[PDB]
């Protein structure tokens, strides 16, 4: 891992990266080769889905080599999918098991035998010959392709005598590879999977649904009985999270159109405030695309308290508008009332709508990881409340085109009367207040995140390094069918080790257990998240 | 017309282009002539049946000079099974066994000399008189790791066949590129008449698409450029005749001259001879401006 | 337009063998690479080309530093003798004056 | 340029040859059309 | 030690587009334990047995 500075182009460091890696790949050993990792970070991991076999006829083999080399190739074509990374199944291998008893009997050496197998797997060039004007091209097999092939290669051959094959001295057969990573489903039985990267700073979304049409689209092709399980994507609770926002967000307005026909006596100043509080929010988004700084789910839940800030200057111009136009109904071209009367207050509300956007500058201070995860909350208000202010001072043309309050001041003006009557008794009552604020502040931790839940979960057990190829699946099947037992959970994907990519270094000791759990409307009486935990 | 008149040589589909334009296709789009069809697919055999069948439907046209299709499986090979069996019976592996054709019926390259700053490559092979006919091939001599004299028939069977002389790949799927010529009809006209013709008369085949390449993808993605690029226009010189004559009827009384100007270039278009391109939708957008600004000049008067 | 050439010689094998062994991981590898329009590919008796033709406005020098990037992620796959070269740093269009 | 007969003077030709032909319709019946349609939309 | 004991790969079939490893190693019966590996027998380059 070469970790750079804070404020680098992932790109440069790429480059920076492999500009010395060349220089050490002719100091390695013979047959291994360094990679450089995918383009994608801790969040690339999106999608993930299983090949389950729901007959006898496919064996963990067949799977593996499905996905390594039909879905792998097709998966990758897509625009912005880094990579596509195989995990579980069994790699099929040729095994020749050699008999010590055979070597020395014949007196043959494994050099021999390896440089007779290095010199039987290949095929020859066919340059062109000059024959008639039909010009031919040669051409000569030689590649290995079954197991009778295997066994009539000549080891040793002697003048006059006889030659050994090595069907004499070994024995040929098809076996699995020596496993570094194992994939299950539900306690029923192994699988074999993949897993989908998303490159640095994409729409997830969008590649989510394409690998979603591609993977329906290839669902013909594939062999009789094989199905393609899906088990984690972030499409579900992206999602949900808009949904939720924008419920939020209509409720708000609801809220404030409520609000507008109780004090006014239904009147439709209210779409003033319907007009005004979107455009504003517009503004920001699209400052926020002349700087990226794409949109993370604080930046969307920071915008419902943004309109509630916003509204404010809103409900004042409304509110002043109305009573001047009413105190003119005591004495359309003579509204000017509604512009004379809106300007004695512009001015006030547009430095407040300043220095309420100006006041975020220390949140855009704070840089490293905190400014990384809090920005763009800060910098989606401050261009929310700049594009406030711009909007008040120019929605005087919206204002134009279209009981319970004596209670309130009746309330109110006794209550003023005996306050102006000893102003120091309330100054005093409110520095006392303001000192006995200092009681909750010391008896309240510092927190740097909520922890913000997932549709999902995932397991993860704390293990010891010694560890078997077979006692890992026994242990992997055991703690999937316990966890699947819960009358909550709806489907389990077990994974113990790596899955084939540079971003996973898991030993084969270290099980991550992804959990889907049922919708809300289905889990139990009660039963919350602590309580599934 | 006198080059193509004058150079017929029975055995070539002639076809003349300008350097930079041909190069700049062949960049852009692969296809050095103007019109292409790309026939798709996984199979090779499908894809070689579907474009032979397109190429003998469209030189029906009445505007095509020419056409011809890529065939996939235009290549003579002179395949040597070489029997593992027999080759072992003799003592030799398959490398030494086909060390008589890479090097001897071949001449790979094996090292090259230096000279100052030259260097200049080394070949070695056999003579001329045992690469004639495959008959010679299964008469070459063959000198086995044990000393002895046999042929090349003795431990492998080598006979002649067809297959692929070259796989272009667009996108990591096999492809077949068809070479239309035509110089006396229009581009468009003939387009659509290939397009009629091909899905009339030719039936399309499960896992195989047939795309139109060449200039006219450019050419539809123009258009619809093209298309919606013209609300722009209207909607600016609306608004800078509102922020001049400060009334939307004077707008829309001289914003509705450019119908005239359209009528008129379109006129002149079809009376000098010239078709509809994309140049033509530039004079039309520009047009548009000096309509709206004579109108102004009229109406402020 | 932005195209980058990748030539590899396979000495001495049928169109078939340099296609899938050669070819297609490098088509394939090259449709993954940030703003590449589209890989065209074709391979020879001996040779095989990919042209990789990349989106509008992409700078011409970007291209070919992340083409770099998965020529070599790819090139441990390749067989035991072949070497993926990059090609020059000009087009089809480039070819100026010539003399005989 | 529209009579233009020399290197590159197609694409110059093409350009032009719609204006030409629109500041012939245009003007000449704008000077028509737009006195009438004022005198309609002053009374 | 690598070869009869480990496995190492020792080339590579080609299926079309596929690659699967090859492999060369000693039975089971001659790696199971410690001392079966104290037991491995050895042909020296002069073929003697040990």
């Amino acid at each position: 891992y070469v970790i750079f500075e804070d404020g680098t182009d992932p790109y440069w460091a790429r480059s920076r990266v492999l500009e010395y890696l060349n220089q050490v790949q002719g100091k390695l050993p013979a047959g291994v080769s360094a990679e450089l990792g995918p383009d994608a970070t801790g969040v690339g991991w999106i999608y993930e889905y299983a090949l389950v076999d729901r007959s006898g006829k496919h064996d963990l083999a067949d799977l593996r080599s499905l996905q390594d080399w039909f879905l792998k190739y097709e998966l990758k074509t897509i625009p912005d999918v880094a990579e596509v990374a195989s995990v579980g199944g069994v790699v099929k291998e040729y095994q020749v098991v050699i008999d010590p008893q055979r070597l020395a009997q014949y007196g043959i050496s494994l050099a021999e035998v390896k440089s007779a197998l290095d010199a039987s797997n290949q095929e020859a060039g066919g340059s062109s010959i000059e024959l008639a004007e039909a010009e031919y091209m040669v051409r000569a097999s030689g590649y290995l392709q079954t197991l009778d092939d295997f066994n009539h290669i000549v080891l040793k051959a002697s003048e006059n005598g006889v030659p050994v094959y090595l069907r004499d001295v070994a024995k040929v057969q098809i076996g699995p590879e020596m496993r570094r990573g194992i994939a299950e489903l539900n306690g029923e039985g192994e699988v074999a999977g993949g897993v989908v990267i998303l490159r640095s700073g994409k729409n997830a979304r969008e590649v989510i649904a394409a690998v979603k049409d591609k993977l329906e689209t290839l669902k013909s092709s594939l062999p009789e009985g094989v199905e393609i399980v899906t088990t984690y994507d972030r499409s579900q609770l992206i999602d949900r999270a808009i949904d939720n926002l924008s419920g939020k967000l209509l409720e708000e307005f609801i809220v404030v159109a409520v609000v507008c026909a109780l004090f006014l006596w239904h009147v439709r100043s209210a779409l003033v405030a319907i007009i005004s509080l979107p455009l504003g929010l517009c503004i920001a988004f699209i400052v926020m695309h002349f700087q990226g700084l794409n949109a993370n789910i604080m930046s969307l839940g920071g915008i419902a308290i943004a309109v509630g800030a916003m509204v404010d200057a809103a409900i004042v111009m409304i509110e002043n508008a109305h009573k001047r136009l009413e105190e003119w109904q005591h004495q359309k071209t003579r509204w000017q009332v509604i512009t004379d009367a809106s300007v004695e207050v512009g001015p006030a509300l547009f430095i407040s709508l300043l220095i309420i956007t100006l006041s975020f500058i220390p949140i855009f201070t704070l840089e490293g990881q905190e400014g990384r995860l809090f920005g763009p909350l800060a910098f989606t208000k401050t261009y929310a409340m700049a594009g406030a202010a711009l909007l008040a001072i120019v929605v005087i043309p919206i204002l134009m085109g279209y009981p319970l309050n004596r209670f309130l001041i009746r309330v109110y003006h006794p209550l003023l009367l005996k306050v102006l009557h000893w102003p120091k008794t309330t100054l005093l009552v409110a520095a006392l207040s303001v000192l006995t604020v200092l009681w909750p502040l010391n008896k309240v931790g510092g927190e740097f995140l909520p922890q913000i839940n997932e549709g999902d979960l995932l397991y993860m057990p704390s293990t010891l390094p010694g560890i078997s190829a077979a006692e890992a699946a026994s242990m992997l099947q055991k703690t999937d069918k316990l966890i699947m037992s819960v009358p909550e959970v709806a489907r389990v994907f077990g994974k113990t080790g790596k899955a084939e990519t540079a971003t996973d270094s898991a030993p084969l000791e270290m099980v991550e257990t992804t959990i889907q759990l049922k919708p809300q409307e289905q889990w139990r009486p009660g039963m919350t998240m602590d309580k599934i935990i | 017309e006198e080059l193509d008149n004058t150079v017929r040589l029975p055995g070539l589909a002639n076809l003349w282009v300008p350097p930079i334009r041909n190069r700049i296709d062949m960049l852009s789009t692969g296809i050095k002539s103007p019109i292409g069809i790309k026939v798709s697919g996984t199979v090779l055999a499908d894809i070689d049946a579907m474009a032979e069948q397109i190429e003998e439907v469209a030189r029906t046209v009445p505007g095509v000079a020419s056409a011809l299709a890529e065939r996939l499986e235009g290549g003579r090979y002179i395949n040597v099974e070489i029997n593992r069996e027999k080759a072992a019976r003799y003592g030799m592996t398959v490398a030494d066994v086909q060390l008589f054709v890479t090097s001897a019926v071949g001449g790979a390259m094996v090292g090259e000399t230096v000279e100052g700053i030259a260097r200049y490559p080394i070949n070695l092979r056999y003579p001329q008189s045992w690469r004639d006919s495959p008959q010679a091939l299964r008469q070459l001599p063959i000198l086995t790791p044990m000393k002895q004299q046999i042929t090349l028939a003795d431990v492998a069977d080598i006979k002649v066949s067809t297959g692929p002389s070259m796989l272009k790949t667009e996108n990591a799927r096999p492809t077949s590129w068809i070479y239309i010529d035509a110089r006396d009809r229009d581009m468009v006209s003939v387009v659509h008449d290939l397009q009629k013709a091909i899905a009339e008369k030719v039936q399309l085949k499960p896992g195989t698409s047939v795309a139109f390449s060449g200039q006219f993808e450019l050419l539809e993605r123009a258009n619809h450029k093209l298309k919606l690029m013209v609300p722009m226009t209207l909607m600016i010189i609306f608004v800078l005749l509102y922020l001049a004559f400060r009334r939307v009827g004077e707008a829309l009384l001289i914003i509705s001259s450019v119908p005239f100007a359209l009528v008129g270039g379109i006129w002149l278009l079809w009376w000098m001879g010239f078709h509809l391109s994309v140049a033509t939708g530039t004079g039309f957008i520009a047009l548009a401006g000096v309509a709206a600004e004579f109108g102004v000049v009229m109406l402020m008067y | 337009d932005v195209q980058v050439i990748i030539k590899t010689s396979y000495p001495g094998q049928a169109p078939q063998i340099v296609e899938n062994q050669v070819t297609y991981p490098l088509t394939t590898t090259m449709l993954s690479v940030p703003g590449a329009k589209t890989v065209r590919g074709f391979s020879q008796f001996g040779d095989s080309y990919v042209y990789v033709i990349f989106e509008d406005g992409t700078d011409p020098y970007w291209a070919r530093s992340r083409v770099l990037e998965y020529l070599n992620q790819v090139q441990g796959k390749l067989p035991a003798g072949v070497s993926a070269e990059l090609g020059p740093d000009a087009t089809g269009v480039g070819w100026i004056y010539e003399y005989a | 340029i529209l009579w233009g007969t020399g290197a590159g003077s197609e694409v110059m030709s093409r350009i032009a040859a719609p204006m030409i032909g629109g500041m012939i319709t245009a003007p000449l019946l704008s000077l028509f059309i737009i006195p009438a349609a004022y005198k309609l939309m002053w009374l």
